[PDB]
């Protein structure tokens, strides 16, 4: 039963990947792109933090 | 500082100074790791028994010359290994295991042996190979029904070499048999490794009892290898 | 099933000698700092002497410097207290204290039953020693130090201990505002770094008794006079 | 027999031609507008020296403190890092421990490894010591990763090709989810632990409904074993590691790769993958020793970590941002920002 | 015979050599260090320390012997140049002594070795060797100065000279000595180490090859050993056996040390 149910494993990919089709890789980009914008200013990683609060002082 | 942190303080101390006493301790001893498929005798290669940790990997520890070796046997899965080998490149030594008796799986064992010894991870680490069940090889070879040509076409042009000393006054064809079959994995073994890890072929029976003190000595040439390899004398 | 057993007072002449012993059970006895603390029979605690883990660090008091020595022994769990040259006020009823030092440990967090005994700084004020009250409305109890006891770190190191009439007493907040384990949530301790607030909310039968604020930040460690709270 | 391989065939060529049209616009040239993060130079501001064996796993603490660690010398340890003390040391049964987690509340840690069995132990006790509160039911393959959903249900995978969920509790296991062909190495939560994705042997991952127990979705274009794997802060996206020398960026939503992470110049597999806090730097340790930092937009190598003497093994950023934690097998820990 | 300019030469010639490869020896132990610590590695780099130590008081004798005896520079340096001359020889000794005895436990005793393998009592033995050779140098120093200046002295209208006029009578015994207590022992050390590591070789057989250059390498360590301080502390000897000797072969035992110091860093040294 094996290749039943990868059969009826791939229709339910094939559902899943509908809204797939109805999402669209240019406006996901955008999103990714404005999360990292939106939160770029409190990650110290990419901003380094003054050695006041950095609490990994020397 | 305030006074919780200096307790604090002490009290890692503490944990440091148990760690450092584990650590010596453990490193007293010796690890190796068991290799060879079924049907080979793998578990019965020293005498000794035991079930230390038998869930999941299998545990034996035996003490030779009061020196003790920790072997572990991976034989949960019979699957591909190439993954949790990684854990295991810092042991001593790699036990191999093969049944030279049939013939028919033999070409699967030195081509597991050719993965072996190739491993990127494996790559200092001696192998001990145990050619076991030595005497069904010699029975098969002297009843004469099944032949090493019909699997091997170059034991036909082989011969056995003038350094061959067949102690027990057995008969020749039976140490030519045995030199082919130790010839095909040393001969595996030679082809890379450079001579940063070597291998230390062996003839073993099932009712043999003397695989502790090979087991043993072959530990102690690899250790003296590293010691030399330590102050650059190799 | 926390435990600790102490045992040895009596009655002693003045200047005479006594060993005070306490076996622990029920817990990881060679990880603990241990603690022995005097309750004068009229009067609130006072802390008398520290072993550390291991026995790495010892504190005495200075009104028992010298002729008090107190010592561990892991193999039998037991606690042993050595009092030389013994006065009139050093007739007590020295409980016996837990510790565990780590970052979010909870210190005096188990406190042993005492042993009568009888003969033949930062300071902690407690504004008020008694305060009425009825059961079921909020109640507030402030003390005061002489010293911030706010750290560098940002830890401020006050303790608030509840001790019921004939009874040992217990840990409430063993911070500014950390609530220990066991203990009702109706509790709360607030305030800055000087002046320091017990809050309850609600009040019940158990409620009862005697408050102590004790300071951690250095030793010696020295508690408060205590407010006591009874029912009306 | 090959009677539903046709079926199959034709729904493996009708999906791809789904993701094909999905795409129109690549990220990098989406992201092409952007101006880059820059050279980020990064040092080390605490080491950690107490481990006696090569180190496979580390997991920040919630509170951005109080990481944990695991090491073959049989030993986990529970670490404050702004002092480097030691908080705690726990003994284990087995050496061979090839994954650790810490719980959200704090209370408890799980590691397991070649034993098969996904221990639980207990933080907080009375008894002032740390014990093994459940030693969790067999898998037929060692444990490869483990999560804490909550204090009362874990998730782990295994070698033997199955991710479980557990519930502490009672010991079982509540769900097993389905088969992959390969050994299963890697596992990462959804920030809102409603889903998670699993990294395969078989060189694809597999996003899984938790509450379900069934494979949403599957994603592939990798070529050797997938090591790490790590949802994007925001839950819509997860970037995987290969032996292949690469990373990707897949996205869940359009449910096809979305960006490659790759130089020519590097050619050793990756060990662990994380992102930071904002998801703009792509943290990734490769097996020559040293950690890389991509801009994860631009794709670009914006910084090198390189501090560690051998193979670098597990790697995490803590939650509240400040600092990026590495072990290596030099039985070094060592914090950076 | 001491031709003035043959000696400079030999000794100018020395240092030139020498300085470079040994720095350059200095570099790689100290580079192999970095990753981590070996006994070897401690070992090796006590040997380089003191080899740039003497090569670098090479050329104040150089030029003293460019001067044939004399001292330009003032007298007020004498024991300063005396130590940083003489005591290069014996810590050498007594480190490759150290060495080869470390090489012998390692080869013969291997588990034994592993077992209790730690940098620590490396820098323990070298620090002991070291204080041990300043004392001894010290003690036989103290009743060398009559207390002219300490150390040195000068003949009737003559100029004045490290040792070199050195009253033989009172310079045997001491220097005899001096030079058996640190030079023989750590020599038959060395032998009966490096009998036991060829011993160990050869019932250790992994390849002919290899078990002849790790055989050539402690070889090369127990040659250089004797080849060049052996002629000096062979001269030493001769001199307390046959006090009315000829004193050329004290400069000819300085030349084997100043040849000492670059044939070292060549067959013992990491690069
Ligand atoms: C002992 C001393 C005293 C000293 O006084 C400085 C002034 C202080 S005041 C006015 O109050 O005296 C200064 C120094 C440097 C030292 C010293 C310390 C350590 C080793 C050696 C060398 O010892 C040797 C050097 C060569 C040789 C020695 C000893 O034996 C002879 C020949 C070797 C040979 O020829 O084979 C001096």
């Amino acid at each position: 039963t094996a290749s039943i149910a990868q059969a009826r494993k791939l229709v339910e990919q094939l559902k899943m990947e509908a809204n797939i089709d109805r999402i669209k890789v240019s406006k996901a980009a955008a999103d990714l792109m404005a999360y990292c914008e939106a939160h770029a200013k409190e990650d110290p990683l990419l901003t380094p933090v003054p050695a006041s609060e950095n609490p990994f002082r020397e | 500082l305030s006074a919780e942190d200096k307790a604090a303080v002490e009290r890692s101390k503490m944990i440091d100074r148990n760690l450092r006493e584990d650590g010596e301790k453990a490193r007293r001893t010796l690890r190796l790791l068991l290799l060879g498929a079924d049907n080979s005798g793998k578990s019965t290669i020293v005498k000794q028994m035991r079930i230390l940790h038998t869930s999941g990997i299998f545990e034996t520890k035996f003490q030779v010359d009061k020196v003790n070796f920790h072997m572990f046997d991976v034989g949960g899965q019979r699957d591909e290994r190439r993954k949790w080998i990684q854990c295991f490149n810092d042991v001593t030594a790699i036990i191999f295991v093969v049944d030279s008796s049939d013939y028919n799986r033999l070409q699967e064992a030195l081509n597991d042996f050719k993965s072996i010894w190739n491993n990127r991870w494996l790559r200092t680490i001696s192998v001990i190979l145990f050619l076991n069940k030595q005497d069904l090889l010699a029975e098969k070879v002297l009843a004469g029904k099944s032949k090493i040509e019909d699997y091997f076409p170059e034991f036909a042009r082989y011969t056995t070499p003038e350094d061959a000393t067949p102690e027990p006054g057995e008969d020749p064809r039976v140490t030519r048999a045995k030199y082919f079959i130790r010839k095909e994995f040393v001969d595996i073994s030679t082809a890379s490794g450079d001579g940063r890890h070597i291998c230390y072929p062996h003839f073993t029976c099932a009712v043999d009892t003397e695989n502790a003190r090979r087991i043993f000595n072959d530990c102690k040439d690899i250790i003296l290898q590293m010691n030399l390899r330590e102050y650059n004398l190799v | 099933d926390v435990q600790l057993v102490e045992s040895g007072g009596g009655l002693v002449q003045p200047g005479g000698s006594r060993k005070l012993s306490c076996s622990a059970s029920g817990f990881a006895f060679s990880s603990f700092g241990m603690h022995w603390v005097r309750q004068a029979p009229e009067k609130g605690l006072e802390w008398v002497a520290y072993i550390s883990s291991g026995s790495g660090t010892i504190y005495y008091a200075d009104t028992v410097k010298g002729r008090f020595t107190i010592s561990r022994d892991d193999p039998k769990n037991t606690l042993f207290l050595q009092m030389t040259s013994l006065r009139s006020e050093d007739t007590a009823m020295y409980y016996c204290v837990r510790s565990i030092y780590y970052y979010g440990s909870s210190p005096f967090d188990f406190w042993g039953q005492g042993t009568t005994l009888t003969v033949s700084d930062i300071v902690m004020t407690q504004a008020t020693s008694s305060v009425p009250v009825t059961p079921g409305e909020s109640v507030s109890i402030s003390c005061r130090s002489s010293k911030s006891l706010l750290h560098s770190n940002g830890n401020t190191y006050l303790y608030w201990f509840l001790q019921r009439p004939g009874q040992s007493p217990q840990l409430l907040i063993y911070r500014m505002s950390n609530l220990a384990s066991g203990v009702p949530d109706r509790f709360s301790g607030s305030g800055s770094g000087t002046a320091f607030t017990l809050t309850i909310s609600r009040l019940e039968a158990e409620d009862v008794g005697v408050y102590y604020c004790m300071q951690h930040l250095e030793y010696p460690l020295t508690f408060g006079a205590g407010t006591k709270l009874e029912l009306k | 027999l090959d009677q539903l391989r046709q079926e199959a065939e034709q729904l493996k060529n009708q999906i791809r031609d789904a993701r094909k049209a999905c795409a129109d616009a690549t990220l990098s040239q989406i992201t092409n507008n952007i101006d880059p993060v820059g050279r980020i130079q990064m040092r080390t501001r605490r080491t950690l020296r107490g481990h006696l064996a090569k180190i496979y796993a580390m997991h920040w603490g919630t509170d951005s403190r109080l990481l944990v660690s695991a090491s073959q010398d049989g030993k986990l340890i529970i670490w404050d890092s702004y002092t480097t003390n030691k908080v705690h040391a726990i003994p284990l049964r087995s050496s061979w421990v090839m994954t650790c987690a810490y719980a959200p509340s704090g209370n408890y840690v799980a590691c397991g490894g070649l034993d098969n069995i996904c221990s639980i132990y207990n933080l907080k006790t009375r008894e002032g010591n740390v014990r093994v509160s459940r030693e969790l039911a067999g898998h037929t393959g060692y444990l490869s990763c483990c999560r804490f959903l909550d204090d009362n249900q874990i998730v782990t995978s295994s070698g033997d090709t199955t991710c479980a969920l557990w519930d502490i509790e009672t010991g079982q296991q509540t769900t097993t989810f389905t088969g992959h062909t390969g050994d299963v190495m890697s596992l990462s939560l959804a920030p809102d632990t409603r889903l998670f994705v699993s990294g395969a042997c078989d060189a694809s991952a597999k996003l899984w409904d938790v509450r379900e127990g069934m494979c949403r979705q599957t994603f592939t274009g990798h070529e050797s074993d997938i090591n790490a794997i790590c949802f994007f802060p925001n839950g819509n996206a997860f970037a995987t590691g290969s032996d292949d020398a690469t990373c990707r960026l897949f996205d869940l939503r359009a449910d096809q790769e979305l960006m490659t992470y790759s130089h020519d110049n590097i050619i050793c597999g990756i060990t662990s993958v994380s992102f930071s806090k904002s998801g703009r730097l792509l943290l990734a340790g490769y097996d020559d020793f040293n950690c890389n930092v991509w801009d994860a937009l631009k794709a670009d190598r914006a910084g090198v970590l390189a501090g560690h003497d051998n193979r670098v093994s597990c790697l995490g950023v803590t939650d509240d941002g400040m600092a990026v934690a590495t072990g290596s097998w030099d039985s070094f820990l060592k914090i950076w920002n | 015979d001491l031709p003035p300019q043959l000696s400079f030469g030999l000794y100018v010639a020395a240092f030139a050599l020498g300085f470079p490869l040994n720095v350059l020896a200095i570099r790689g132990a100290t580079a192999h260090a970095r990753l981590r610590l070996t006994p070897s590695l401690v070992y090796a780099l006590n040997l380089g320390c003191s080899d740039l130590l003497l090569t670098v008081s090479l050329p104040l004798k150089a030029v003293e012997a460019l001067a044939s005896g004399a001292w330009p520079l003032p007298a007020s340096l004498c024991p300063v140049f005396a130590v940083a001359h003489f005591f290069p020889l014996y810590a050498g000794g007594g480190f490759l002594a150290a060495l080869s005895a470390g090489r012998y436990l390692g080869a013969a005793f291997p588990l034994g070795y592993q077992a209790f393998r730690r940098p620590c009592y490396s820098w323990g033995v070298c620090a002991a060797i070291w204080a041990l050779v300043l004392c001894h140098l010290g003690l036989v120093f103290g009743l060398e100065a009559p207390g002219t200046s300490l150390g040195i002295n000068t003949p009737v209208n003559g100029s004045p000279v490290c040792l070199e006029a050195w009253d033989p009578a009172s310079a045997g015994p001491a220097r005899f000595s001096l030079s058996l207590l640190l030079f023989f022992l750590p020599l038959a050390i060395t032998a009966f180490c490096y009998v036991g590591c060829l011993r160990a070789l050869a019932r250790s057989g992994l390849t002919h090859r290899r078990k002849l250059r790790a055989a050539w390498v402690a070889g090369g360590a127990l040659l250089t050993l004797l080849l060049c301080v052996g002629p000096y502390n062979a001269s030493n000897v001769a001199s307390f056996l046959y006090p009315n000797l000829g004193g050329s072969w004290r400069k000819l035992g300085l030349i084997t040390g100043a040849w000492s110091v670059v044939l070292n860093p060549l067959v013992t040294g990491y690069l």
